[PDB]
């Protein structure tokens, strides 16, 4: 696991984990909430 | 017997370190005798209900062609069983997965199945130097093959009858697909009219 | 002599080399001091020649690389089958192929994408697909989505098996070098075994499965009550009524009475009028003949049993006097260089993909494929581009072999040495014929443009004015039309309706109609010949001058991919063979773009259209005959007369095609930054940005560096090709879906 | 393939001629490697019985050749108006 | 308000990147930390960047935000 | 040296037998690092205890429904429970979230720092709320306290982990044959003992096409 978790801390932790997290996050804000234009809380 | 035209028993094949690949003499002999014993059991069980059904030894309502017992439900499935064929399949999977995985674990480590407790059956599960030839208090429960000369004679006889059962099961499947009836029916057809009932005539017939 | 030489466990299976990304190269094994280390990591990743000098390790690496690519392709194919099984209207399309548009991709309702789920018919909404998978799944007998699910699961299982095979055949039991060097055994097993066995298996599947399903499908029988193919396989009675030859039951095969099989192994010309595709019996006899022809061809070479052909003997035996030594050292070259084999295989694969594109636009081999103009156009263009890319890669890897794997000691007076010897003559004559073709293929267009602009249409190179009639192509068309009459009397009709005289039409839309060739077709075909001649000139000059040149005699020691030799001798920029290939990508792009523009305009103006009771009306009113003689006519009547649906696609199902169009415009335009510019300006700008990040101490530990000159050229050509390909893709698909 | 049918006779004669030719030279067999005029009389494996290089691979190759030649002759004669 | 809403996240990203850059440059052979990320420390800085403007302001005030040109690579014009 | 998950196999080096239920089954090399080993042990024990609790509750409700009490199925029990619950949905889950946040942060910081919660910070409890082992607390969690004897404690550890793994398998079986049969687990058990030769996982229609 040590050798595997050393590899998993390379490019996919920043290129895939951040990308998937930020993407799917934003997808769910755009899904559960409709399309906004004015920040009226 | 020296019949190796292609060449797969060369020690130069799979040379080096590690557990390696399947093309090696040890695994080849192991799988040869395993295919031999399985083919002999299959050749016994394919034609054993047929002869006893023609002779009326066992009830003919149970005596059916080997491919119509439920192995190929397109060909036929026997309804009058104590369980559905898939239930028997799951029983088969559990039991023979246990058996073949114990065989594989002993193949990787010889004698290792006699160390881990298995219902007090570790005495039977030791094996010999050849993983193909375990022996012991169960696999050779009758001593029978004790002296090395008659042991090697029994080895040659077993491998020869298994090599015969290779072609026997091959012909069983081939006759089953070209004709659609049992192998003993094909034997009776060849005996009654050899020229009218052979390969040449049957290839130009129905269902083949 | 031929045996299975395998080394067991040469490489341990662990993640030790996964932790360190730079491990294949000793130069990249130290660390990423500069930002060019990452680009060198992703660039020299699969270059196995400089990883190690042993051919055995390279052979094992490429063997498992091919296994991984096979697993990836099987994963993608299984995914397509799963999409057809789950998100598709294939069941609806089977009951109405002429009125329901195919669809196999369903988007999510997340943000505005509900407009992309267009009304394709059959109570289904989704992306109108263009790969023609519904036509393929109608050719091979497939009725329900359950069979597609089973195919997808089997494809996933085979992909997992292929990946496990790559892992085993590299890490666990790796073959030796002599195993890979058994060329005769490889050729025999991939001629008789792979190609021949696959052709026989597909012929058997077509005979026992596809033929009855397709015979019941075009007869008006609903697919719900069509019997499953295992019923045809097991019961001879059901297959006997559709084909009476099955009642004999393999008797005519062994008695040489094959004429009795003339009901489902027919020899018919043209297309099936009900569906518009080729007859399935013709394809069955075709694949059976191909299987026989490849099975006899796979027993040619000598491997282990004395008989056969020795390839080295065949090569060394063909020696003709004007060539000195003939094929003397080619066997040793192709048994020791992976790159020469890669070049040959890539060239033939690309050419055969070109043949595939031509021979499936001409003869549609799938039911309801000719009337589906989008699938035919997309298939032709896609295999066009794949073949062109493979040919350019063949030139590239030939140049790589020339730089690296070439040795002058083995070959002295062979064909290859004499090819290097007279390379200046070849390049000069190719340049001459390239310039001649350019003048007498493009100055004709410019002259027609001028006389149109000078108000003199009678001076044109057109049909109404003085003309260049393609007499040879028309004569070949007439010969092939009259070929079933005399030279092939057993053929029912012509092999294709390109040269025929009948207009087949399915669902009121023209499946395939005869093609008339005129002056404009002559001009465009000679433009194609010019463009291909220039591209092959560039690629062959890159291959020939890769070793040495009159400018730089030591170009071999500089490697294959080097940016330049400095501004000496006036400036030797782009002198490497890699940059010759880099220009070849653009020239192949121009060639194939003009080719697919010709295809789209010619089909939409003279083949594709809707048949009426009073004549036949095309998609465009025959504008190719009177408008393809001038560049301005080409522009206005093809790129402006069309593409009006791409710009007006907003608010509709094809708005994503307009988005793809403008994004492709962006990517094509963004490439010219990497193409016109150099590295020093960008390096100085990066130095200023490094100063800016140094002022407030956000300097990265890895020093930011500009992209290399070869790296910059690669980025520029990749973005240029991506932008152009996606531009043509969006324009073609939107035009052919909104109209056809 | 009926006994006495002309196609049966043609393939029987073709297979017999292909087997009999390679028995005594007259063919590029296993023992006879082939030049443009097919010489040099080599030896590999064993004949297993009857003399002259003629093993299992030899009978398989020559039988395949004879079957192919007979099939070609039969279908050609069918095409050109004969049997 | 969405201007400050974007600026908060932008300063968050810049501040956590700066914190990772300083905390990586003080480590032996620091060039590998950019290609071989560490997840615990980057996540610790990721959940410590909420008060990015206060940390940026205090770092500007104490002078550790900026660096003396004397120690900055300067083009020789 | 000990019974393994496969007879004649090689146990992992990090699985030396010191843990409860250490049969050496680890083909994916998880819990190799000691910190990750402790985290995996804690996760296994908490998943185990929740599995035995949930399976026991499911079995009790199903048995009571079989006797004749108005008890729902193990599935959709909360759907009809909220209609008669004084606590509405939302408030219930957030109260559970707050309480479980307190408890699970306490036990997590006891896992990272052993004995950290036994400092008397929470209501002045020193000996209680202080961990005894990796995933095994003590004090207030051991009222009767039959874990004092080391041999009995080890035997109870092995019993707990084995019944817990059986509880994981029981919950997976519960959801699987509920999706297969749409009936209670006690209903499936009574159907299996009534007609064993025919009623099984193969003749339920679904899951075997
Ligand atoms: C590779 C392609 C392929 C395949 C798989 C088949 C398969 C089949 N064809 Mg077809 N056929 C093909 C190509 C193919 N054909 C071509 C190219 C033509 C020329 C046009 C034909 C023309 C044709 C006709 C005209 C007819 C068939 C028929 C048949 C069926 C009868 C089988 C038979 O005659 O031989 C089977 C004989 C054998 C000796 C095969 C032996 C194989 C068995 C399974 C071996 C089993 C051994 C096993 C290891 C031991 C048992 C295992 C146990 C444990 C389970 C069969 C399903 C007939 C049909 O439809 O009948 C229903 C029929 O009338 N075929
Ligand atoms: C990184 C962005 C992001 C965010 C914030 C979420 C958050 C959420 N998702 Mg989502 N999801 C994501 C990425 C994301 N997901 C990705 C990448 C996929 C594709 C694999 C999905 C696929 C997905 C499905 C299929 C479903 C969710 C659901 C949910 C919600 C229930 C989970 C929950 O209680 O968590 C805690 C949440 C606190 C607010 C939750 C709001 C479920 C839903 O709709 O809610 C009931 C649901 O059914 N998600
Ligand atoms: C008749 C036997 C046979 C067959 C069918 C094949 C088939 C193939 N070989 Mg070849 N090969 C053979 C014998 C054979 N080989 C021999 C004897 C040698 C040594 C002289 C080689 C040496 C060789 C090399 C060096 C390479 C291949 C490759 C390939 C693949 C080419 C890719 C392609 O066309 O897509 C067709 C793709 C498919 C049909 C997908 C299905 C693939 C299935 C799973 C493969 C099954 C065929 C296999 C021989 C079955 C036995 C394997 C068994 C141990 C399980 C193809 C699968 C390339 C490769 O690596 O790909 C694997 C490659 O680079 N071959
Ligand atoms: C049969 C297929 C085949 C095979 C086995 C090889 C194998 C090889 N080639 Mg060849 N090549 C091929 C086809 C093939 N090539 C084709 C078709 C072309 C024409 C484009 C080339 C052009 C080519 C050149 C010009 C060079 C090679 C080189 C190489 C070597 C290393 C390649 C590498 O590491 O790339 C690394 C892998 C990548 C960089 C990934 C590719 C990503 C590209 C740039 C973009 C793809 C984008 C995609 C299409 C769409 C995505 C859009 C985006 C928004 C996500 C290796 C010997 C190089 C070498 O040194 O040879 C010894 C070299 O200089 N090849
Ligand atoms: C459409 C844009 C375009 C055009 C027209 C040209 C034109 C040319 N390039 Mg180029 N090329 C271009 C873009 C273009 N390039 C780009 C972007 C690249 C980068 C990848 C290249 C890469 C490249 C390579 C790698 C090669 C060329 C070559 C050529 C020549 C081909 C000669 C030929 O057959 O054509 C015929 C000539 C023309 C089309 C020029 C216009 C002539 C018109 C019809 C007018 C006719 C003459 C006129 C009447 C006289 C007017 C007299 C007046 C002054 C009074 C020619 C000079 C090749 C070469 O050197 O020759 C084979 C070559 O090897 N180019
Ligand atoms: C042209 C005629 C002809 C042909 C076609 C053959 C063909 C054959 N004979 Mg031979 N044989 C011939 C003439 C011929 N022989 C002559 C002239 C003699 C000397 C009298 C022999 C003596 C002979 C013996 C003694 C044996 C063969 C055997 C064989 C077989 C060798 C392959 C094999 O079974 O292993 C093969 C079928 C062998 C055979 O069939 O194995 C049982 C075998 O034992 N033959
Ligand atoms: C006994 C002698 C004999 C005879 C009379 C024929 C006669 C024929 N065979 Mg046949 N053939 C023979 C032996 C013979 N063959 C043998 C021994 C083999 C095995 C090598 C073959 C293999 C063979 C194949 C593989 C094919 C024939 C075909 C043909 C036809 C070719 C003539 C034709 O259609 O017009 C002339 C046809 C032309 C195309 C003119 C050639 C112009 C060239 C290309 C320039 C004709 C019916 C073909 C067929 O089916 O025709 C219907 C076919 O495909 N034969
Ligand atoms: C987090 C690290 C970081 C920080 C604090 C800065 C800060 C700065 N950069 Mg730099 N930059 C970075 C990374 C960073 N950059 C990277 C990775 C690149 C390569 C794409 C650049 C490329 C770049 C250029 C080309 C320019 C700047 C400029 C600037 C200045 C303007 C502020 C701004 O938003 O620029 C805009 C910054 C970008 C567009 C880069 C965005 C890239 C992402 C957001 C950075 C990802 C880093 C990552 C999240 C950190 C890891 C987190 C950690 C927990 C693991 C400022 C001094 C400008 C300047 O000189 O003004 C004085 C300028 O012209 N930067
Ligand atoms: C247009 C390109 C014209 C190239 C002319 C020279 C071809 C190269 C050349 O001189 O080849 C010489 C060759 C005859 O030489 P040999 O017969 O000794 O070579 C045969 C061996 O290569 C095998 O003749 C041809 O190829 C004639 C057809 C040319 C077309
Ligand atoms: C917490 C969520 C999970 C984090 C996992 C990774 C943690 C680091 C992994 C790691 O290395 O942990 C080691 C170390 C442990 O922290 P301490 O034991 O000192 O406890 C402090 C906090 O960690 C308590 O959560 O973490 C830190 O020092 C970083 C703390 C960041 C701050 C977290 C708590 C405060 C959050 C405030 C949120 C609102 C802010 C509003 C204004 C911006
Ligand atoms: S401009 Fe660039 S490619 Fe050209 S000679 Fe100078 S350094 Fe080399």
């Amino acid at each position: 696991m040590k050798d595997f978790t050393t590899y998993l801390s390379t490019a996919p932790v920043v290129g895939l984990g951040w990308a998937i997290f930020t993407s799917g996050l934003l997808i769910e804000i755009n899904r559960f909430f409709p399309d906004p234009l004015v920040f009226s809380f | 017997y020296g019949f190796d035209p292609l060449g797969l028993l060369d020690p130069s094949v799979s040379g080096g370190k590690g557990e390696g690949g399947f093309v090696n003499p040890r695994w080849l002999q192991y799988s040869e005798v395993i295919h031999a014993r399985w083919a002999m059991l299959g050749a016994a069980g394919c034609i054993a209900p047929e002869i006893l059904g023609k002779a009326g030894v066992i009830p003919a309502e149970t005596a059916v062609d080997w491919f119509r017992t439920g192995v190929i439900p397109p060909a036929g499935v026997y309804k009058n069983f104590w369980a559905d064929p898939f239930t028997l399949f799951f029983i088969e999977v559990v039991a023979i997965q246990f058996a073949e995985l114990k065989r594989l674990q002993d193949y990787k480590n010889p004698g290792s199945q006699s160390r881990q407790y298995f219902l007090g059956l570790e005495g039977l599960f030791k094996g010999s130097d050849n993983p193909a030839y375990p022996g012991g208090p169960f696999f050779n429960f009758a001593n029978f093959g004790k002296t090395e000369e008659e042991m090697k004679k029994l080895k040659l006889n077993e491998i020869k009858n298994g090599r015969l059962a290779m072609l026997a099961m091959f012909g069983y499947g081939a006759q089953a697909v070209i004709t659609g009836d049992g192998p003993f029916d094909n034997l009776l057809a060849h005996l009654a009219d050899p020229t009218g009932n052979n390969l040449i005539t049957n290839l130009g017939g129905k269902f083949g | 002599k031929v045996k299975i030489a395998v080394d067991r466990n040469p490489v341990e299976t662990n993640f030790e080399k996964w932790a360190k990304p730079g491990h294949f190269s000793r130069a990249l094994a130290k660390g990423p001091n500069t930002t060019t280390w990452i680009w060198n990591l992703h660039a020299d990743a699969h270059d196995f020649d400089n990883h190690t000098s042993d051919l055995e390790e390279i052979s094992r690496k490429v063997f498992s690389a091919h296994f991984g690519q096979l697993g990836i392709i099987l994963i993608w194919l299984s995914g397509m089958y799963f999409h057809g099984a789950r998100f598709s209207n294939y069941e609806g399309w089977l009951s109405d192929p002429t009125h329901i548009k195919p669809s196999a991709q369903v988007v999510w309702p997340i943000v505005g994408q509900e407009i992309l789920n267009g009304d394709v018919g059959g109570g289904f909404q989704g992306i109108q697909i263009t790969s023609g998978f519904f036509q393929l799944w109608r050719a091979s007998g497939i009725t329900s989505e359950l069979q597609l699910y089973s195919t997808a699961i089997g494809g996933l299982v085979l992909a997992a098996a292929c990946f496990f095979a790559g892992w085993f055949h590299y890490h666990k039991a790796a073959p030796k070098l002599e195993w890979f060097q058994n060329v005769e055994s490889m050729l025999n097993h991939h001629l008789a075994g792979l190609l021949g066995l696959g052709s026989l298996a597909w012929a058997g599947h077509q005979i026992h499965v596809s033929l009855p399903v397709n015979k019941l499908l075009d007869a008006g029988v609903d697919p719900k009550e069509i019997p499953l193919p295992h019923e045809f396989l097991l019961n001879q009675s059901i297959i006997a009524d559709l084909y009476p030859s099955f009642s004999k039951g393999l008797a005519p095969f062994f008695t040489l009475n094959w004429a009795e099989y003339s009901d489902f192994l027919t020899f018919k010309g043209g297309l099936n009028p009900v569906t518009g595709g080729l007859w399935l019996s013709d394809t069955a006899h075709h694949h059976l003949a191909i299987a026989v022809l490849f099975l006899v061809a796979g027993h040619q070479y000598r491997t282990n049993w004395g008989i056969g052909h020795s390839i080295k003997d065949i090569l060394e035996s063909h020696k003709g006097p004007f060539t000195g030594n003939g094929h003397a050292g080619l066997y040793e070259i192709l048994t020791t260089s992976w790159h020469a084999q890669l070049a040959i295989n890539l060239a033939l694969f690309g050419s055969l993909s070109i043949i595939v594109a031509h021979h499936m636009y001409a003869m549609p081999p799938y039911p309801y494929l000719a009337t589906d103009y989008g699938t035919q156009l997309s298939l032709f263009t896609h295999h066009m581009w794949i073949g062109g890319f493979c040919v350019v890669g063949a030139g590239a890897h030939a140049a790589i072999f020339m730089v690296r794997d070439y040795d002058p000691t083995n070959n002295y007076n062979n064909l290859l040495d004499r090819v290097i010897r007279h390379r200046d003559a070849i390049i000069s004559h190719l340049n001459w014929v390239s310039i001649f073709l350019g003048f007498h293929s493009f100055g004709l267009y410019i002259h027609n443009d001028t006389m149109s602009a000078l108000g003199r249409p009678q001076d044109m190179f057109s049909d109404t004015a003085i003309q260049l009639q393609p007499v040879f192509a028309q004569w070949i068309q007439n010969t092939h039309f009259t070929a079933p009459q005399l030279t092939a009397p057993n053929a029912l009709a012509a092999t294709s309706l390109t040269w025929g005289g009948d207009v087949v039409a399915v669902g009121g839309k023209v499946a395939m109609m005869p093609i008339a060739l005129g002056t404009s077709d002559f001009l465009v075909h000679h433009i194609h010949a010019f463009t291909i001649h220039v591209t092959v000139l560039i690629l062959l000059k890159g291959v020939l001058f890769a070793r040495s040149s009159r400018l730089i005699p030591d170009k071999a020691n500089l490697g294959f991919r080097f940016p330049c030799d400095g501004p000496g001798r006036g400036g030797t920029c782009q002198v490497s063979a890699w940059d010759h290939v880099f220009l070849g990508l653009f020239w192949m792009y121009n060639s194939l773009s003009i080719v697919i523009f010709h295809f789209s305009w010619k089909m939409q103006s003279d083949v594709w259209g809707t048949v009426t009771d009073s004549g036949v009306s095309h998609i465009t009113g025959g504008n190719f005959a009177q408008s393809a003689n001038t560049i301005n006519g080409w522009l206005r009547d093809f790129l402006w007369a069309q593409s009006s649906q791409v710009i007006q696609s907003y608010g509709s199902a094809l708005s994503a095609y307009g988005l793809m169009f403008l994004g492709a415009h962006f990517v094509w335009a963004f490439s010219l930054m990497f193409l016109f510019s150099g590295r020093g300006y960008w390096q100085e700008l990066i130095e200023s940005i490094v100063w800016a990040h140094n002022k407030l101490r956000v300097a990265p530990s890895i020093q930011p560096r500009a992209l290399s000159i070869t790296q910059g050229r690669a980025v520029g050509v990749a973005h240029y090709l991506l932008g152009g390909i996606a531009t043509t893709w969006s324009f073609f698909l939107a035009r052919i879906i909104a109209v056809g | 393939s009926f006994i006495g049918s002309p196609t049966n006779l043609i393939m029987v004669s073709s297979i017999g001629a292909c087997l009999f030719a390679s028995r005594f030279g007259l063919a590029p067999s296993v023992r006879k490697v082939a030049q443009p005029l097919k010489l040099s009389d080599r030896e590999v494996l064993q004949t297993t019985g009857d003399p002259a290089g003629f093993t299992a691979t030899d009978v398989l190759a020559m039988g395949a050749a004879g079957h192919a030649i007979g099939v070609g002759i039969v279908l050609g004669l069918k095409g050109i108006g004969q049997l | 308000i969405p201007t400050f809403g974007f600026l908060y996240v932008a300063g968050y990203i810049g501040h956590v990147g700066r914190q990772y850059i300083i905390l990586s440059k003080e480590d032996a052979k620091p060039t590998d930390k950019e290609i071989i990320l560490d997840v615990p420390l980057a996540l610790k800085l990721a959940f410590q960047g909420w008060a990015w403007p206060l940390a940026s302001i205090q770092e500007l005030r104490n002078g550790s935000l900026l660096e003396k040109d004397e120690n900055i690579t300067v083009s020789p014009r | 040296d000990r019974p393994l998950w496969s007879p004649g196999s090689e146990p992992p080096a990090w699985l030396d037998g010191s843990l409860a239920g250490d049969y050496g089954f680890d083909p994916l090399h998880l819990s190799e690092e000691p910190e990750m080993r402790k985290w995996m042990v804690q996760a296994e024990l908490v998943h185990a205890r929740w599995a035995m609790l949930g399976v026991a509750g499911i079995l009790f409700t199903s048995i009571a429904a079989k006797t004749g009490a108005p008890f729902p199925d193990w599935y959709d029990a909360g759907k009809e429970a909220i209609k008669t619950s004084p606590a509405p949905l939302g408030s219930l889950i957030f109260t559970e979230l707050l309480l479980f946040g307190w408890v699970e942060t306490k036990r997590l910081y006891d896992l990272r720092n052993p004995g950290s919660q036994g400092d008397g910070s929470f209501l002045g409890i020193t000996d209680g709320l202080k961990g005894k082992e990796n995933g095994y607390p003590g004090g207030l969690f051991d009222p009767m306290g039959m874990s004092k004897n080391e041999a009995s404690y080890k035997e109870a550890k092995v019993k707990e982990i084995k019944n817990g793994r059986l509880a994981m398998l029981a919950f997976v079986g519960f959801i699987a044959q509920h999706h297969a049969t749409h009936k209670s687990p006690i209903d499936n058990l009574l159907d299996h003992v009534a007609d064993p030769f025919h009623v099984t996982f193969a003749t339920n229609g679904v899951s075997i096409p």
